């Protein structure tokens, strides 16, 4: 047997971190992030957001091998503008369409409806 | 002279022979690199290709 | 405004030779008005709905952003500067591999043909006015059609 | 078990220098099984690409210098084609011609009758993917191959 334990699939290791920043040096003005013990779940989403904004240049994501949880993202920006800030800022972002989604969800459950709980 | 010995090598007269150094690709890369005008003279003397 | 390569209106002949056809792109042939320049050519005919009985402006230009070169590629979405045409309803960027035309004659070089290659959809002109500007190239040249007129 | 034997190894057997055969002069290996169809599928002049399928693309791309080219088509909307993304992954100045024979275009007369950008023709030049669909003659074992070359 070699197959990991299942839930080795998302618990962070405990001499590990979630996040992982390093720079390019091919372009100026660009990043790598690495996001451990997380998939295509999480990594498909901030692509989305991240190219929804305009002063992204590029910006994808790839999950180097499926049998290894990890998926890294690279954006890059305008010099005018941190491409760190763009990140943090797409998750917020993010958060905040996900709890608009979730209120009128909520209130549209509220709408007549019987059984709804 | 060549080409009369070439015809006695052979005497099928195919065309396709195995050989090092594909000469037609490495000049096809001369005029590709040094971008090379096939409208413009060449300034090339021929002497100094025999030589 | 970029410096004109080569300038015209042109008039469908037709739009299927051989009528063999195909998705997506589609290949036009046609004529130009001054009747001395003819033109074979693929549009994404599914972003351009083409019309047999249409009659296009066509331009062939060495650049866009103004005289200097763009030779930088990288398509930079954020540039504004109003230097460009775009005024045009299509426009495509491509590289030409040949041009092509008899020249062993006695003084020859009479009659002229330029091949352009835009990413995979292909581009043929023939002309003799065009002989100042039609160069086996790296990628610099740009095709903008436009209005398809009236 | 050893440096030396590593080394023997290192320098002498490992893959990328078993590639091009002295047992008949061409390739080992190229492009095989469902990438093979895959390729030829994307290398058809109808394929294009919105700005976020060629960035996932590049992503995956290794030595990717890190300049998105400019897309064939700007307007309407910007689109990439096949044949140029492809030749991002074409090394440093590769050059092939001919290497066309599939089915596709005609038993060798109906090219000569001008040249109607038939699309079967693979012309590649600097390293950049000019025209043409790429296949088991273009990427296979075959003696004239791309793989060849750049090898």
């Amino acid at each position: 047997m070699n197959a990991p334990p299942a839930f080795e699939s998302f618990l962070l290791f405990e001499g590990e971190k979630k996040i992982t920043i390093n720079k390019d040096t091919k372009v100026p003005n660009a990043c790598l992030f690495t996001i451990n013990k997380e998939d295509h779940t999480l990594g498909n989403i901030i692509k989305s957001q991240l190219l929804k904004d305009p002063q992204v240049l590029f910006a994808g994501y790839k999950v180097p091998h499926p049998l290894e949880h990890k998926i890294i993202i690279r954006v890059q920006t305008t010099p005018d503008y941190s491409p760190q800030e763009a990140f943090t800022n797409a998750i917020t972002d993010l958060i905040s369409e996900l709890s608009l989604l979730e209120e009128r969800f909520r209130v549209a459950i509220k709408d007549k409806q019987e059984g709804i709980e | 002279e060549d080409r009369e010995v070439l015809r006695v090598i052979f005497p099928t007269g195919d065309s396709k022979v195995v050989l090092p150094c594909n000469l037609l690709r490495m000049i096809w890369n001369a005029q590709k690199i040094f971008h090379i005008n096939p409208r413009l003279p060449s300034d090339l003397h021929p002497i100094k290709v025999v030589e | 405004m970029a410096g004109i390569l080569f300038e015209d209106i042109f008039d469908v002949k037709d739009i299927d030779p051989e009528g063999k056809k195909f998705d997506r792109v589609s290949r036009l042939h046609c004529e130009s008005e001054s009747f001395k320049m003819d033109l074979i050519l693929d549009v994404n005919i599914q972003i351009y709905p083409v019309d047999l009985g249409d009659k296009f402006r066509l331009v062939i230009a060495s650049t866009l952003y103004e005289d200097g070169t763009l030779d930088d590629g990288e398509y930079n979405p954020t540039d504004d500067r109003p230097s460009r045409a775009d005024q045009f309803e299509y426009v495509m960027y491509g590289k030409v591999y040949r041009i092509e035309g008899d020249e062993t004659s006695t003084e020859a070089a009479t009659r002229l043909s330029a091949y352009v290659s835009y990413g995979g959809l292909l581009m043929r002109l023939q002309g003799d006015a065009n002989n100042l500007h039609g160069f086996e190239v790296d990628s610099r040249v740009y095709l903008l059609m436009k209005k398809l007129a009236f | 078990q050893s440096l030396e034997t590593r080394a023997e190894i290192q320098e002498l057997a490992m893959v990328p220098r078993m590639i091009v055969t002295p047992q008949s002069n061409r390739p080992v290996m190229g492009i095989v099984q469902d990438t093979l169809t895959a390729v030829r599928k994307f290398t058809k002049r109808d394929v294009f690409l919105e700005r976020g399928e060629v960035m996932n693309l590049l992503m995956f791309l290794s030595t990717w210098d890190g300049k998105v080219p400019q897309p064939a088509i700007l307007k309407p909307r910007p689109l990439w084609t096949g044949k140029q993304i492809f030749s991002l992954i074409i090394p440093g100045h590769i050059n092939c011609i001919r290497t066309h024979s599939t089915h596709p275009d005609d038993e060798d007369s109906g090219p000569y009758k001008h040249i109607s950008p038939g699309d079967t023709k693979v012309v590649v030049e600097n390293g950049e993917l000019i025209m043409g669909i790429l296949c088991k003659k273009s990427l296979g074992t075959s003696a004239g191959s791309l793989v060849h070359i750049s090898y």
